[PDB]
């Protein structure tokens, strides 16, 4: 899949798999071409190094591809998200490890070890080398322009280690916040004003009843797939023994990502008993 | 807006020093690897070392490690390369070249306007090709497995008089301001670059370029002229 992207929301979160978890259409598509054919220090730091910035680099050129070839923010969280499941895959933490998936793992505990030790040690090799891989990411984006050339993503910002289910609940409410406008647009327009004077279009309009069922089965997988990642979320940090600075519940993660987060209406859009949605979808 | 401008020619009796500067113009220089390739007359491109900014710790080709000394002076925005115990065959073209981008990465951007200093290869091209404008041409590269098989593959247009310039990079990209009729591909041991159309802007000996696993080096094929 080291081709091209998939357009955004074109798959939605896939909670099937796995059942415990909701992995993202991006994970799947993640670039590891190099990484799974790899069938002695040099084994591991300039070998496995190299392997994995020639993805790196990849996935960095086709998510700005993705973004329509704009150097905005929306294509920093990419990388950012990106970036730590290389992480993850690297670290041993990789939530989905399935399929292709297998075949890098094994090669990598062929490289390091099998043991506890083993984990510290790519835990370590990935802390001394994050960075280079952050700088293959930005390849493409940097080559393009010489000239103007701005870093409009921050490095830190994306090296910074954190669970990996916290990164994906920070990719899914983006996704939420940009996909609630749509929904509610299209129920706007079909919906809007009153039908004889006083009832409401969704009484007797088939029209509006439609664009409700679709809202309806939207919602409901946003509900679901917020109810399977809070859970993973809740099952990891009781886990872990590390105190994340400052998240303790999953809403916390979106007051963080999310601009002015009123979680009160979140819990209200996702079951069904928001404002909007009662004026338009709801007769009696 | 990026420049890279190099120091005039300098003329050495065999057997002393040179040093070759090279300044850049419109972007820190701080944050680049500036590697130096050279060409002498009769022969073709030929890479010498670099600095691997990612890493520090400056490379450099297998018979030059006794020669070549990278120096840098951030304050002057340039940076140096002295050759020792110059040869007769030493006198060439001495070019500085940068990926702009790249960590692991050769597929050189920025190049300075060459030096004249008066005093085979692993990748294998064809000696020599010619078309005529309209049709479809195909400089072919050949190589092991540890040069071309596990790493990207480059192309450049060097039309002597001038420097080199980036063609295609990662044996499938091309830059903005190459013409959509090139087109590059790569499979198993061979890259091969395709000009569909050849125009009348085809004057240049071509170059294939990729990093050797087994030499920790950057390699450049033998040459390729169209006419």
């Amino acid at each position: 899949n080291c081709n091209y992207k998939r357009k955004r929301r074109e798959r939605d979160w896939d909670c099937n798999t796995k059942k415990d978890v909701c992995i993202p259409d991006r994970r799947y598509q993640l670039c590891m071409k190099e990484l799974t054919n790899l069938v002695d220090i040099t084994f591991r730091k300039l070998y496995l190094k190299r392997k994995l910035i020639y993805d790196a680099a990849v996935e960095g050129d086709l998510l700005l591809k993705l973004n329509n070839y704009r150097y905005n923010k929306d294509f920093c969280k990419d990388i950012r998200w990106s970036l730590g499941d290389f992480g993850d895959i690297i670290m041993g933490t990789d939530m989905e490890g399935i399929g292709y998936s297998k075949v890098v793992e094994n090669n990598l505990r062929s490289i390091f070890g099998t043991d506890e030790k083993a984990q510290q040690r790519r835990k370590q090799w990935w802390n001394e080398s994050k960075a280079q891989i952050w700088t293959a990411m930005m390849y493409s984006v940097k080559k393009r322009l010489k000239g103007n050339f701005i870093w409009i993503c921050k490095l830190n910002v994306a090296v910074n280690i954190e669970p990996q289910i916290y990164r994906w609940i920070r990719e899914w409410g983006r996704d939420y916040v940009s996909e609630l406008p749509t929904e509610v647009q299209k129920l706007k327009e079909k919906c809007d004003g009153k039908i004889n004077y006083t009832d409401k279009k969704v009484c007797k309009v088939p029209p509006c009843q439609n664009a409700c069922k679709s809202y309806d089965q939207w919602i409901t997988r946003k509900k679901n797939q917020w109810d399977v990642l809070s859970n993973k979320f809740i099952s990891v940090k009781n886990a872990e023994k590390v105190q994340t600075a400052g998240i303790v519940t999953p809403y916390d993660i979106l007051k963080q990502e999310l601009d002015e987060f009123n979680e009160v209406a979140f819990e209200n859009e996702i079951n069904k008993r928001d404002g909007a949605y009662i004026e338009l979808c709801v007769c009696s | 807006q990026v420049q890279l401008v190099q120091s005039g020619a300098e003329v050495k009796k065999p057997g002393a020093s040179v040093k070759v500067s090279c300044k850049v113009s419109g972007y820190t220089l701080t944050e680049l690897s500036m590697h130096w390739v050279r060409q002498a007359p009769g022969k073709g491109l030929e890479w010498m070392g670099g600095f691997d900014r990612e890493d520090g710790e400056s490379i450099y080709a297998q018979k030059f490690q006794g020669r070549v000394t990278l120096t840098e002076d951030t304050s002057t925005d340039s940076v140096y390369m002295e050759l020792s115990n110059l040869r007769s065959d030493d006198t060439a073209v001495y070019f500085c070249a940068t990926d702009f981008g790249g960590s692991y990465f050769y597929a050189f951007d920025i190049w300075g306007q060459g030096t004249m200093v008066t005093v085979q290869s692993v990748l294998t091209q064809s000696p020599s090709a010619s078309g005529t404008p309209g049709q479809r041409v195909t400089i072919s590269c050949s190589g092991s497995s540890s040069n071309i098989g596990r790493n990207p593959v480059n192309w450049f247009q060097h039309l002597p008089g001038t420097a080199p310039q980036l063609l295609i990079y990662s044996n499938d990209q091309r830059p903005s301001g190459v013409p959509d009729r090139f087109s590059g591909s790569k499979s198993g041991t061979s890259a091969s670059l395709a000009i569909s159309g050849l125009q009348s802007e085809d004057e240049a000996d071509y170059y294939c370029e990729a990093w050797d696993d087994s030499l920790n080096g950057v390699v450049f094929g033998g040459g390729t002229k169209l006419t």
